[PDB]
RNA sequence: AGUUUAAUGUUUAAAUAUUUAACUAGUGAUGGCACAGUUGUUCUAUAUGUACCUAUAAAAAAUAGUAAAAUUAUUUUAAUUAAAUUAAUAAAUAAUUAUUAAACUAAUUUUAUAUUAAUAUUAUGAAAAAUUUUUUUUUUUUUUAAUUUUUAUAUAUUGAAGUAAUAUGGAAUAUUAAAAAUACAAAUUUAAUUUGUAAUUAAUAAAUAUAUUUUAUUUUAA
RNA sequence: AAUUAUUAUUAUAAAUAUUAUUUUAAAAAUAUAAAAAUAAAUUAUAACAAUCUAAAUAAAUAAUAAAUUAAAAUAAAAAUUUUAAAAAAAAUUAAAAAAUUAAAAUAGGGCAAGUCCUACUCUCCUUUACAAAGAGAACGUUUAUAUGUAAUUGUACUAUAUUUAUUGAAAUAAUAAAAGGGUUGGGUUUUAAAAUCGUUGUAAAGCAGAUUUGUUUAUAUAUUUAAUUU
RNA sequence: UUUUUUUUUUUUUUUUUUUUUUUUUUUUUUUUUU
RNA sequence: UUUUU
């Protein structure tokens, strides 16, 4: 809000709104755009034009789009650009275990994707990429640290790095680059604070004035602006150059089409489950046939109770959740993804900014949520594509869709500081504020 | 601002035709003293093919040579006619509409779901309280709309008014001959200078006033009337030289219940008690029990 | 409502009540076009 | 208008997008681009799309800058202007994209009541339609208001449509801007502006009042009734006015005035037709059947359709004011049909 | 002359009075006796139980933890005035004002500067768009003291046959351009039209048009 | 009945006792009460008459921040305005009117939730219970057991899930508290005993030999007709 | 650890219908607007 | 499923 957002930090400070609207103006050098028109791009989207040239200078930034408005590329780009104008340009040396840009990731499924959108970037020529993650014996598979890594980008979650950390196998002396991928939830207790612990021995190393001054450019990416990400952003780091689109932000996207079912019985949610279930859907490699589909459910409990129950009623149904073995979630991962099994019982592992090929996202319970929401429904219609997301809401749950029902005919922002979430935010509506029970009165009835 | 439906009812014909699109057997409640004057435009060319149960009220004051003709002229048009003294109530009445559909209704393809019965009719000839009489008593006892019987608002306790949509009256249980309203097409107010005395004869549109007033309608019931005689019998039965030359000296004889102030010497008598005396009495089919209309021989 | 337009009233007979209104910056501070007795 | 600005965003058109050039034209007030740009449009065509928001937007950065007509452009930021090119869709695009012998040009000024340069009031002849009903033949104000163009105006206006068989006071707007000024003098009032005389048979209820029915036009002429005292809120309007009863026959008739505070259809003669069931004299459409004339020492010949509707729209208070502070209030004064049955009764005819 | 209502009365003769207004015909009843408050009567009005049904009487504390309201003492001796905000594994301080205390150095006039700790104190409430006037709330008495000028105008002539020219206060010029005015001639479709010349128009180029101090804040002396 | 107060405290007995408290010499409103007209007793009548002074004596009541005012005009403040400012010229006194001043952020429609309400299939602590065990159960009691809603209640390998299944419903027509005046719109308005008790105006201060040099004008219509005269 | 094997989550060697609004036309017409 | 504006 413009009558906000003045009282609270990381804002009230100016917004790098300064539109370049195509990739040859933003400089991005021309090894990188025969790679980029490699991939498809060819037209810078909204928030790439105007924050790829705010960390194309060396301005730490606090990226925030909506949902798959390219915030990957947005950032990950020019940091690319930027490496690759250190170890030619400048010609600082990668040294072994001294990487130059970390990359953070919340997910498994996440940090994957974000290395094979990062390997397609093999035209920034020297940069060599490590991804990681649990294993069997995986403490016995930093044996890549031992060996060939030199990554300049090693992108993995914030626990491994911090543990490669206090135990003297990392070393981020010569960290150039410090990027945060959906800071939103990665930045909080939600997670485990251990985005923030990781900034400040980053943020002490680069003041340390006996080492070359290696100013580590920080980038936040976020599709939710959440109190705690200001904060932690707006009050320790230096110069945050934001890029909030106030006017496209906090909202589901144009295209996607929302639905709301009335469920009055606990039973009854299943019917309406396989009634949504009969859109017949199969594609090549991405007794009943549903479309491409992902159900999101309330807990893992219960993702594969009807999980169960939908196999066993004849779907080729997948399953992912996180208490799953490394090789069946490894394998039913790779079915969903990859033509096999159109539909997914998924919990809030693939709400977490996942991309692939998903139209339809059902709601098998709407969560309680704002950013339980957008993440999911976000899932559905990325970058243009159209998409459906269908809400079997409760008795329970009826509030959150009463207001869900009355927003989107509006097309206003979530509560435009989204919360319920990251920031749980006891104050409803953000500010000094415990709504009152108002009145003027004074009758005050006698007897 | 109370008023009814005002306006032609020849164009509330192309929504009536709708309204019997749907309808199975169509009802009616005229007056048998007035088999023409109470009927919708359309009688003619209303449906010609859907079973009509075309119902004459108050036929005991209603002469039976005419009673005849009417009678067979749909009984051979196939729609049927029953006619009713309205003394034995409308319960025989229903009783027909009982047995008026176990003979010709094509049998129901579902076992149990209707006979949406179409009524028609002058709300004020017999057809309002014949649905109001159907429909309180469903509120108690109960066949469908399924609710507890307490929905219904403060101060209605009935509705014919505002709503009047989809609201319908189940007559019957187990032949579920169902019936609905017509929110009211009849007598449009634009009625013709003879009609209303037809009308406000029969008891119809009671209504007489500066618009009709008795001396009106009497003149109209005696010079109807020229036959002397079973009348000059009411009039005779009153001290009446049989013969009245004419509308003063029959009004004025019957004066002995009228009168205001006049002189000891020279009385000057009231002839409205005597209007309306002479006007409401053939109300009651008691000065003749002869119709009104002319019954067309021909086909109209 | 939204007071616009105020008026700093000098003396009498000496401000001709066009003049009161005047001292604000618009087609005031003309002569009245068609004046009223 | 969230989904009117949905279209706006999902449309190519043609989108004309216009630079905005160091030189000439940065800087310029938008009305002057556009103008000088588009001479397709009139001004007036250009000021509503501007402001209307099916707008020549202006775009620099990541949002549409819907702009009023003064705003001015900036520093070369080749700061597009989109105008619309197609409006014809969904968008639904805003306004602007025989002969009349003498005994005409004649009798269409004996009917002029007041006129000044911002509108006309005429006295309708009780009978004459406004709008055509048999479309070549009958002789209609419409037809005759190349007549009141006097001094050159541009064909006057029709404002209110004025029924058949009620005479009275018409008012046109000589200006097609002075027409949209007028429209907030005419509907769904709050005090009266306006007062219908009548003479309706048979003295009504109190002399004072308010009159509050709900018509419901079924087609055809099936005008319906209160049935709702509330409304049946979906095809239902309500028609108030505030009735006095100026004098009466003593009881057989009044001279009824009806201060229409609403718009609606007859609504003078359903609701004097039902403020007692006493109609208006020869009032045969709603009433008119109780006799031909409902039975008088009037002119009783034909009758049966002789007696015209005894309704005049008596007088109208303009907006426009006067010399002296007063608002101007034309006063039509009477047909002879209702000064016959006035005099008829010794009334002091107002005029 | 016993029975469900309307005006006056308005601290009234009454802490419900006088007249107005709606039906029943004592062989079945004025109190005998009887009932009582987390409950009697109950002709079932959550009406009535001794002039406020929160029944009355007695004893008591949780009962403004509540924009509640009050809170007793002149002549004094230190300052600020809207600032703060992260639920939740190893990241230097909430902020305010307040009470009480603490320490001057790489760091310039030979200038200037309220920093630190401990404790006390966390409710003074914006929704949209747009965007990357001013310093005053508070004075020990005598003087002293620098922010003051009102209004802007424009007519006539002649010829037109319904338009210009001349005079005045922007003026006349000069050329390039056009004269849609226009006037004249000549050619003609008579006349109208064709044609050119000049009034005139516009652009552009050049030379022109009037005067202080003095009434409110910059200090003394006791 | 607070009284020496609106009063025959009447269970009974009764029928020619003059059987012992009611000021004032004026006028209006009001209050009671009153000849005539559009076969009855009625009207309405806000129509004559009739009763209700003053002064003298006696004396209460609610109310009270104070003014230095207060006539009258006229602009200026989140404001609603108590004041202040310019400009005026506003005299005492008694009486009578109530125009203004001293008694609630309300009335009406249109929406949505809530309490009230009914209803149970699933909810919680009911007690009153019933059966069961125990005594060769003529009965008295103490444990173990699920019944009715009885009846009160409440129910919107380091990761990436979890803290909510746990009573369910009904235009529940009226209340309450909110908002509001392509989905969508009907409502328009402001009070019920007023000692006036501040200004106000109205009348007045009782005989003036005498209108009106100048103040100030509730003063108020200019035409609807009829019948003539050219 | 410990560094070896040729890989392995590799082991490993301590809008309306349906079977645009409104302005008080009398079907078809007007006029304003979006 | 499809007619209409
Ligand atoms: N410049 C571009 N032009 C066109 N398509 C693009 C561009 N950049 C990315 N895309 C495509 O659009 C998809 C959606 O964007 P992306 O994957 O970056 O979403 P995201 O930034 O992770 O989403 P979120 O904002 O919700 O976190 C990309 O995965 C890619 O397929």
């Amino acid at each position: 809000s413009p009558a906000r957002t003045a009282q609270s930090p990381l804002l009230a400070k100016p917004v790098k709104t300064k539109v370049v609207d195509n990739f040859a103006d933003m400089l991005v050098t021309p090894a990188l755009q025969e790679a980029l028109a490699d991939m498809g791009v060819s037209t810078p989207s909204p928030i790439q034009q105007t924050a790829i040239e705010a960390v194309l200078q060396r301005k730490n930034t606090v990226i925030a789009a909506p949902h798959g408005e390219g915030k990957t590329l947005a950032y990950l780009l020019p940091l690319y650009q930027n490496m690759e104008k250190d170890r030619d340009v400048y010609k600082i040396p990668l040294r072994e275990r001294r990487p130059r840009m970390i990359l953070l990731a919340p997910t498994k499924e996440l940090v994957e994707q974000l290395q094979t959108v990062c390997a397609r970037l093999d035209a920034a020529t020297g940069l060599t990429s490590v991804c990681f993650t649990s294993r069997k014996r995986s403490k016995y598979h930093l044996s890549r640290m031992l060996k060939n890594t030199m990554a300049d980008v090693l992108v993995m979650d914030p626990k491994l790095i911090l543990r490669l950390l206090r135990t003297r196998r990392l070393f981020i002396e010569d960290l150039r680059y410090f990027a945060v991928d959906e800071a939103d939830a990665m930045m909080s207790s939600l997670h485990d604070h251990d985005a923030v612990q990781l900034l400040m021995k980053v943020q002490k190393r680069n003041q340390f004035k006996y080492l070359w001054p290696v100013q580590t450019q920080y980038v936040f990416v976020t599709a939710y602006m959440t109190r705690k990400l200001e904060y932690i952003v707006g009050r320790k780091i230096s110069d945050p150059v934001t890029c909030m689109f106030r006017q496209l932000m906090h909202r589901p996207q144009a295209r996607l089409r929302h639905r709301f079912y009335a469920i009055r019985r606990e039973p009854e949610k299943f019917t309406v489950l396989m009634h949504l279930l009969r859109k017949n859907g199969h594609v090549p490699l991405p007794f009943a046939e549903g479309r491409r589909t992902i159900i999101f459910f309330r807990n893992i409990d219960a993702t594969t109770a009807v999980f169960h129950q939908l196999r066993s009623a004849g779907f080729a149904v997948s399953l992912l959740h996180a208490s799953l073995p490394y090789k069946v979630r490894k394998e039913m991962y790779a079915d969903f993804a990859s033509g096999r099994t159109n539909i997914l019982c998924a919990t809030d592992v693939a709400a977490r900014g996942l991309d692939l090929h998903v139209d339809m996202v059902i709601n098998f319970d709407v969560p309680t949520n704002a950013l339980a929401y957008l993440s999911r429904s976000g899932r559905t219609a990325r970058m243009g594509r159209e998409g459906q997301v269908l809400n079997l809401y409760n008795k329970h749950q009826g509030v959150i869709v009463s207001a869900i029902k009355a927003f989107l005919k509006d097309n206003l922002p979530m509560e435009g500081l989204t919360n319920r979430k990251a920031d749980m935010m006891q104050p409803r509506y953000a500010e000094w504020r415990t709504h009152k029970i108002n009145a003027l009165a004074r009758s005050y009835v006698s007897l | 601002g109370a008023a009814w439906y005002l306006g032609h009812m020849q164009s509330a014909a192309n929504m009536l035709a709708d309204k019997v699109k749907d309808a199975d057997f169509i009802l009616e409640i005229r007056d048998a003293r007035l088999p023409f004057t109470t009927e919708n435009p359309n009688i003619r060319k209303l449906t010609a093919g859907k079973p009509r149960l075309i119902i004459f009220n108050k036929a005991e004051l209603s002469n039976e040579d005419s009673n005849r003709a009417i009678q067979e002229y749909y009984e051979r048009n196939g729609a049927f006619a029953l006619f009713t003294s309205a003394r034995r109530c409308w319960r025989d009445v229903v009783e027909a509409v009982q047995r008026f559909t176990t003979h010709i209704l094509p049998p129901l393809p579902y076992k149990t779901v209707a006979h949406v019965g179409l009524v028609v009719g002058m709300p004020n000839v017999g057809k309002s309280t014949l649905i109001n009489s159907l429909r309180l008593a469903h509120e108690y006892q109960f066949h469908r709309e399924d609710f507890r019987r307490s929905r219904s608002p403060e101060t209605v306790s009935i509705t014919p008014g505002t709503t009047r949509g989809m609201k319908l009256v189940p007559l019957s249980k187990d032949p579920p001959v169902v019936l609905y309203d017509t929110p009211g097409l009849t007598l449009p107010g634009c009625f013709t200078k003879e009609s209303g005395l037809k009308l406000a004869a029969c008891g119809i549109i009671p209504t007489n006033d500066v618009s009709l007033p008795q001396g009106m309608v009497a003149r109209y019931i005696y010079d109807i009337l020229v036959a002397s005689g079973s009348s000059e019998h009411m009039a005779e039965c009153l001290h009446l030289p049989r013969v009245p030359i004419s509308f003063d000296d029959c009004v004025a004889m019957i004066c002995e219940r009228s009168g205001t102030s006049g002189q000891t010497e020279m009385g000057n008598l009231d002839p409205v008690r005597a209007h309306r005396f002479f006007v409401h009495d053939f109300i009651m089919g008691n000065l003749g029990k002869i119709t009104l209309d002319v019954l067309p021989r021909r086909l109209l | 409502a939204a007071a616009a337009a105020a008026a700093a009233a000098a003396a009498a007979a000496a401000a001709a009540a066009a003049a009161a209104a005047a001292a604000a910056a618009a087609a005031a501070a003309a002569a009245a076009a068609a004046a009223a007795a | 208008l969230s989904l009117q600005a949905r279209e706006e965003l999902s449309r190519k058109s043609n989108e004309l997008q216009y630079h905005v050039v160091t030189q000439d034209w940065f800087g310029q007030r938008v009305d002057d681009f556009v103008t000088q740009h588009h001479p397709e449009w009139d001004y007036e065509t250009v000021k509503r799309l501007v402001q209307q928001g099916h707008i020549y937007r202006y775009r620099k950065n990541g949002k549409k800058r819907y702009t009023r007509l003064t705003d001015r452009l900036e520093f070369d930021e080749l700061v597009v202007v989109p105008t619309a090119s197609f409006w014809e869709r969904q968008l639904a695009p805003p306004s602007g994209v025989f002969h009349l012998s003498a005994k005409t040009r004649e009798m269409a000024q004996e009917m002029v009541l007041f006129k000044n340069e911002h509108v006309i009031v005429i006295n309708k002849p009780s009978g004459v339609p406004i709008m055509p009903t048999h479309d070549p033949l009958a002789m209609n104000i419409t037809d005759l208001l190349p007549a009141w163009r006097y001094t050159n105006t541009q064909t006057p206006v029709i404002c209110h449509n004025l029924d058949t068989e009620t005479s009275g006071c018409v008012v046109l707007a000589r200006s097609a801007n002075t027409h949209r000024m007028l429209g907030r003098m005419f509907v769904k009032r709050v005090v009266p502006n306006s007062v219908y005389w009548g003479f309706a048979v048979g003295k009504p209820p109190v002399n004072f009042g308010r009159i509050r029915m709900h018509f419901e036009v079924q087609k055809g002429q099936g005008g319906d009734v209160i049935v709702a005292r509330p409304t049946p809120t979906a095809d239902s309007k309500v028609g108030i006015a505030e009735f006095v009863v100026n004098a009466s026959a003593l009881e057989f008739g009044s001279f009824i005035s009806f201060y229409p505070l609403t718009t609606r259809r007859h609504q003078e003669r359903i609701m004097a037709a039902h403020a007692l069931r006493a109609p208006l004299l020869g009032d045969a459409k709603y009433g008119g059947e109780s006799a031909f004339p409902h039975s008088l020492s009037l002119f009783w010949d034909p009758a049966r359709k002789d007696v015209p509707l005894h309704l005049h729209h008596r007088k109208i208070q303009l907006p426009y004011k006067n010399g002296a502070g007063e608002f101007v209030c034309v006063t039509a004064p009477l047909p002879p049909h209702m000064e016959k049955t006035f005099k008829r009764l010794g009334w002091p005819v107002d005029a």
